[PDB]
């Protein structure tokens, strides 16, 4: 009851859940010690946090922070430190423990000594393109973020199919404007315009035959996150697989 | 088998001077300051052999000569050719294409209206322009003396509405450029702007509504245009509706003073009335400035 | 127009809108008319002066009524010699009940009347001594204006020096804040995802209350989100405030606050009170 602490956990896409703990001197404790300190004419407190650490599991391992941290001391403040946990594909929820050491130094070198230790579970409170029909999956083997200029470049698809008939699909980019509140109308027009002529495929209408190298050239500068022009058509039972993957900046 | 025509808007600064069209188009842009960018259109046509041996397939335009490609046996290889636009006011595209004979009556009650005839004349005479300069002069790699030419007349089939927009700007409704004084202006300064407007020969199509409404939109160079409150942004006198008229060389000159940042692009929009969904032309001249 | 008071500082209002070439506006609350003024601060701090404006205007009803009078029934001076110079006030009393359609007058039409009465107006003109040399013109003009539409051209040609412009005014006292601050921070982003190429905003805004605080929002990122945790070091210059954040994260919500209105305040150091918090993440 001197510094209220909370922990926030987020799930990054790079298979590393990041959990950040936040500490803040609570206002009720602030006024509680503040009137008794201002009786002796003190305006700013001094809670010296000298040893803050987090532990892992039933065997105690000290996972470090993401940056440096000295031994600080301040009043009426808040500070947050972020550790990087490991992403779990199973349903084993990791339970961690944190500990601090607040030295509540009253003045003229007459200090008290306080320590605290919480322990809880680091929950989070709740791409590979796959089709809807068959076993056919898509994933770009080369890193989906890429930094290019407006020059010629290459990109690499990959197909994991049912081995019964691996062939009979075609790719094409469809360089035409999709046929569409004037402000939202023109915003959707600018999205559909820079999609339809931003990059151009240097081999479209292209029969596939488990790799498939397909080659572009990029014209217009900008970050094309989930570049969604190119559209792999499946010949038999005529449907379309969108490929919402890959993101190329062109600067 | 197929063909498509796409324009370009980036300037293509150098060290990308290895790709065959880029040096020619940037050479024409580079000197001759009236020979500007933003109006070049690339045509994308795909050569595909049905043979057993490789070919070389050099493409000659009226002055553009491409590199030496290599199509092996059954593949496509999209050879990208630059071409400028064709000016509507300099030319005439509303005359009937002639027949060869003068003998037959040819069912002289022709079953066509006015506007269907005129769009048929446009659709024919645009490919009449783009065929009468295009060539190719091929050779086999393993035989080297079997060099022949090709035609294009039995290959290009027809156009659609997208090709006649992209090749011919006379199909559009207005012709606009922009004039800006200083593209590197400091923030405490107000700069006059200019929007020239020059209507088309498709102004005959409506003939009744003598006003159209030039909207103004503003977008951060990245994405996601700014709502017209324009705080932290361009501080602007007047309002962005600015009525213009048919058959007029009007100039809706405005003023613009920045607040925070640099990367701004300016463009227009034509909407034919003031209500929702009256829109006709999403005009896209889209010039840029900076504020340090 | 805009006018500067008698205190007479170096206020440089570069903004001054003159609608010389257009005699046109509309205020039907569909689009948004914004006027703006690029003023300057004084030679020192100056927080309470008085500004008064000058809007000339008209209303569009008597704009189209002036157009209809000057080019529908009194175009030439031949009819203006006799047929309307003896019944001008009667023409105004007839014109005041015209009630032209101002709902389709902003969409491809101008000077177009609504469905108002035109039957008993002929009987009302016939009741007085109105001669047929004017009763033909005053009926034919209303019959023409019952279904006609003009354009934006030849509107200023009727509006030119034929309208009393009510040059109204207002009062704008150029309101000010209370607690001046001057801070500058610096960041160093420990990258979770490599860089998301964020777009920046160096704010300048002051909080004006008592027992209050200054709350800041981080920069805006537009690539792959939820990441790029930015570390920071304060160097909170020229004051002694209270800080309430350390080594935040540039995702969905960070809100790196700074409790300001507690101790070590100052006066109005400028036109308003300021806090020119310029972060610099290099």
């Amino acid at each position: 009851l001197l510094n209220m602490r909370l922990r926030n956990i987020s799930l990054k896409s790079e298979h590393c859940i990041l959990s950040s703990l936040d500490f803040q001197t609570s206002k009720a404790s602030e006024q509680l010690t503040k009137k008794f300190i201002y009786p002796q004419e003190h305006n700013s407190f001094l809670k010296l946090n000298f040893q803050e650490i987090s532990y892992k599991l039933i065997d105690g391992t000290s996972q470090i922070e993401l940056d440096p941290i000295c031994p600080l001391k301040v009043p009426l403040t808040a500070f947050s430190y972020d550790s990087i946990s490991a992403t779990f594909k199973l349903v084993l929820l990791p339970k961690s423990t944190q500990p601090h050491r607040v030295k509540i130094t009253l003045a003229y070198e007459l200090e008290l000594h306080p320590n605290l230790k919480l322990p809880v579970r680091t929950s989070w409170e709740t791409s590979l393109v796959n089709s809807k029909l068959s076993n056919v999956k898509f994933k770009f083997i080369n890193s989906n973020i890429k930094v290019i200029k407006g020059e010629k470049f290459t990109m690499r698809l990959q197909i994991i199919n049912s081995s019964s008939s691996p062939l009979d699909l075609v790719v094409y980019y469809n360089n035409t404007i999709n046929p569409i509140t004037l402000e939202n109308q023109y915003q959707l027009h600018n999205k559909y315009r820079k999609i339809a002529e931003g990059i151009i495929l240097l081999s479209n209408d292209y029969k596939i035959p488990y790799f498939a190298d397909l080659r572009f050239i990029g014209i217009m500068s900008g970050y094309y996150g989930t570049l969604s022009g190119l559209k792999v058509l499946d010949l038999n039972t005529n449907e379309l697989i969108e490929v919402g993957n890959g993101a190329s900046v062109l600067i | 088998p197929s063909m498509d025509i796409i324009p370009l808007n980036e300037l293509f600064s150098s060290q990308v001077e290895n790709v065959d069209w880029i040096e020619y188009v940037m050479s024409k842009i580079r000197a001759e300051s009236n020979l500007h960018s933003r109006d070049f259109i690339l045509l994308l046509l795909d050569f595909r052999n049905s043979w057993i041996d490789g070919i070389k397939l050099n493409v000659q335009f009226e002055d553009f000569t491409s590199n030496e490609y290599h199509v092996e046996a059954s593949h496509t290889s999209r050879i990208i050719v630059p071409i400028k636009k064709i000016d509507y006011k300099k030319y005439n595209f509303e005359n009937t294409p002639i027949p060869r004979i003068f003998p037959g009556r040819q069912f002289i009650q022709s079953g066509l209206n006015e506007e269907q005839t005129i769009e048929m004349r446009q659709k024919f005479w645009c490919r009449e322009h783009i065929i009468s300069k295009l060539k190719c002069n091929w050779k086999l790699t393993t035989d080297q003396s079997v060099t022949g030419s090709v035609d294009f007349n039995k290959f290009i089939e027809k156009f659609d509405h997208k090709m006649v927009y992209t090749i011919y700007p006379g199909r559009l409704f207005y012709g606009v450029q922009l004039l800006l004084d200083e593209p590197k202006v400091k923030v405490g300064e107000i700069i006059n702007l200019k929007i020239i407007t020059e209507p088309t020969s498709t102004c005959r199509r409506k003939q009744n509504s003598t006003v159209n409404f030039l909207d103004i939109v503003i977008f951060d160079s990245k994405t996601s245009k700014i709502l017209p409150r324009s705080n932290r942004r361009i501080l602007y006198n007047g309002s962005l509706t600015k009525p213009i008229s048919t058959t007029k060389v009007s100039e809706i000159n405005l003023e613009i003073i920045p607040i925070e940042k640099g990367r701004y692009e300016f463009s227009v929009c034509i909407s034919k009335s003031n209500n929702q969904d009256g829109i006709i032309q999403f005009d896209s001249e889209n010039v840029i400035l900076s504020v340090i | 127009e805009l006018s500067a008071p008698d205190t007479r500082n170096d206020y440089n209002i570069r903004g001054d809108y003159i609608a010389t070439t257009p005699a046109l506006i509309t205020f039907d609350g569909n689009e948004s008319f914004i006027n703006c003024y690029e003023i300057t601060a004084n030679n020192n701090f100056d927080s309470k002066d008085i500004f008064n404006l000058k809007v000339r205007y008209n209303t569009l009803k008597e704009q189209l009524d002036c157009f209809i009078t000057d080019a529908v029934l009194i175009e030439g001076d031949v009819e203006w010699f006799i047929l309307f110079e003896k019944w001008k006030t009667f023409w105004e009393l007839e014109i005041l009940k015209k009630l032209k359609y101002d709902y389709d007058a902003f969409k491809e039409n101008r000077i177009i009347r609504l469905l108002k009465t035109s039957i008993d107006l002929n009987k009302t003109k016939s009741k007085i001594r109105n001669l047929c040399i004017e009763k033909a013109v005053l009926d034919k003009i209303l019959i023409c204006l019952n279904k006609v539409s003009r354009g934006i051209a030849v509107c200023n040609t009727d509006m030119d020096e034929y309208v009393r412009n009510l040059v109204p005014k207002q009062l704008t006292v150029p309101v000010q804040l209370p607690g001046f601050e001057q801070f500058f921070h610096v960041q160093f982003e420990q990258m979770e995802t490599s860089h998301d190429a964020l777009h920046d905003t160096i704010a300048t805004i002051g909080n004006s209350l008592s027992y209050t605080v200054i709350v800041e929002n981080l920069s805006g990122q537009w690539g792959q989100d939820v990441i790029d945790d930015g570390g920071y070091i304060f160097e909170i210059l020229s004051s002694n405030e209270w800080l309430i954040h350390g080594q935040k994260r540039c995702a969905i919500k960070e809100k790196r606050k700074e409790f300001e209105v507690h101790l070590i305040p100052l006066k109005k150091g400028y036109l308003n009170f300021p806090r020119v918090e310029i972060t610099n993440i290099n």
